[PDB]
């Protein structure tokens, strides 16, 4: 997060930060309390074995507690037609072993129901553990900022990404810089305000850099993977 | 005599601002700065005393808070020629000529730009050697002004991808910020630095493209046979 | 007696029409047009308008 502010103890209770060999990697968000919803490029063949797997939820300060008083991951489930080349379809879902039941700053967030009638230009807000500028370290402190959305084909330009954004995929952020994500903000919630309920719509799988002219952030669109997600869900149980 | 004046010059319209028109008579001033240019058929509305116009904002603007009068006027098409000189010198200083157009047509600026004394519209060519997507040509811009920012950066798998500044064109860019050509409106008394020159036809020594001059427009000055020319007179004390 | 001022055309046209001493009554452009005129005031009187 470049630009932002450090986020107030508020209430986001929708960010749960996965940990493995007791060091920071990746976060995401819960819809459910049996599932975690995160990315799907640091879950590769050498991250195997997701017995070794830590859950922080409703933790600002990422200081508390030393390889103990976490949730231990279950079963991790990838999508099938993921693709290394070009990034696509980078969704995981990862069940916990814990009940995980709703207290003080618990509570989870609805998928979106397919007809949103979303705007062109919709503002949203993101949050991660990321660096600070450029190349830096995992932030102690929880931070956000605002970005807003721009539309597929005006981020398919020849001068920013010359026709490389999958359908499946969409843009945000700006187009002058100085607002964008850094190395460590997999995942993050991307939620926007209508309707006076949040909605998770994006889910960050790669980028050029961060606080860069012409690189806006790339998001993923899990409205097309709902069914995917209702799929599993029912096949789970 | 200002009764010869309007006698011997074919009078269209004759008013003021912030002063009386026959009060001239008999009475005495310090100075008289006259400044005098053809009007346009299409802008013409253009030069009204209070107007959000492209000549009011790049090619001349009139004071509101002084007492000045105006004066449209015509002249006959018998033995008159019009002279479109170009004052930028920065523009003229990489082989800016003319703009070799039709005879009673004038020309006006839409969109001025300012820039200051490092600027080049050139890039090193030791530095677009390694790219492969979207390379820009260079050239050898002469000492005292830097050459064209660009930055190599791969985004998925592309090596060679360089990305400079005034992306597409200096007009309608998507970071303003990034580019040094920056959007200027001219003041009271003085004229526009600069008309925007595109980076993409630039470039021995860096000779930009004539057609890459963008700003500016041309349009014709022929009214009952006649052309129409704008007076302002502005009296000093 | 009303206002005297002429007009140049009329039916939907320019219609630069113009009056007498307008605006500014003591800044005037001319002040020989319009009968409101500045005169000075006598000895035992007051100023009339």
């Amino acid at each position: 997060i470049v630009g932002g502010e450090s986020a107030l103890p508020g209430a986001w209770p929708w960010q749960v930060s996965l940990h493995v060999q007791n060091v920071h990697v990746c976060g995401g968000s819960i819809i459910t309390p049996e599932w975690i919803v995160t990315a799907a490029h640091c879950v590769e063949k050498p991250l195997n074995n997701p017995w070794h797997w830590t859950a922080f939820a409703g933790i600002l300060r990422q200081s508390f507690m030393f390889y103990g008083a976490g949730y231990q991951v279950e079963k991790v489930i990838s999508h099938p037609n993921y693709d290394s080349k070009t990034k696509n379809n980078d969704i995981a879902l990862m069940k916990l072993q814990k009940p995980l039941t709703f207290n003080d700053l618990v509570k989870p967030v609805c998928l979106p129901n397919p007809g949103m009638m979303l705007q062109p230009e919709q503002l949203c807000w993101i949050s991660g553990w990321g660096a600070t500028e450029e190349k830096g370290k995992t932030s102690e402190v929880l931070n956000a900022a605002k970005v807003l959305l721009i539309e597929t084909q005006r981020c398919n330009s020849r001068y920013v990404y010359d026709n490389l954004i999958t359908p499946a995929m969409i843009c945000a952020g700006f187009l002058q810089g100085n607002v964008d994500s850094c190395q460590g903000d997999s995942g993050g919630p991307l939620v926007t305000s209508k309707n006076n309920i949040w909605w998770l719509i994006g889910d960050t799988s790669w980028g050029s850099g961060c606080a860069k002219a012409y690189r806006p952030g790339v998001y993923g669109n899990v409205m097309v993977f709902t069914d995917w997600i209702y799929r599993q869900m029912r096949a789970d149980g | 005599n200002l009764s010869t004046l309007l006698r011997l010059v074919h009078v269209d319209s004759f008013s003021c601002n912030n002063l009386d028109k026959s009060k001239i008579f008999g009475s005495c001033f310090n100075s008289i700065t006259v400044d005098k240019f053809a009007i346009p058929n299409r802008r013409r509305d253009d030069l009204q005393l209070g107007s959000s116009g492209f000549l009011q904002s790049s090619n001349y603007k009139i004071d509101i808070s002084s007492s000045s009068c105006q004066l449209y006027y015509s002249l006959p098409l018998v033995n008159v020629t019009i002279n479109n000189f170009n004052p930028s010198s920065w523009n003229r200083r990489y082989g800016f000529g003319s703009f070799n157009l039709s005879s009673y047509d004038v020309v006006y600026s839409d969109h001025c730009f300012s820039v200051n004394s490092d600027f080049c519209p050139c890039a090193d060519p030791s530095v677009v050697n390694s790219c492969a997507k979207s390379k820009p040509p260079s050239a050898i811009c002469p000492a005292g002004t830097k050459y064209r920012h660009c930055d190599l950066d791969t985004t998925l798998y592309v090596k060679n991808w360089c990305r400079c500044s005034c992306l597409p064109d200096p007009i309608s860019t998507y970071s303003p910020n990034t580019c040094p050509q920056k959007k200027v409106v001219v003041g009271i008394g003085e004229h526009c630095p600069g008309l925007g020159i595109n980076e993409e036809k630039c470039g021995s020594s860096c000779f930009c493209s004539p057609d890459a001059f963008l700003g500016w427009s041309f349009d014709s000055c022929i009214s009952n046979n006649r052309c129409n020319i704008f007076s302002n007179f502005i009296f000093n004390g």
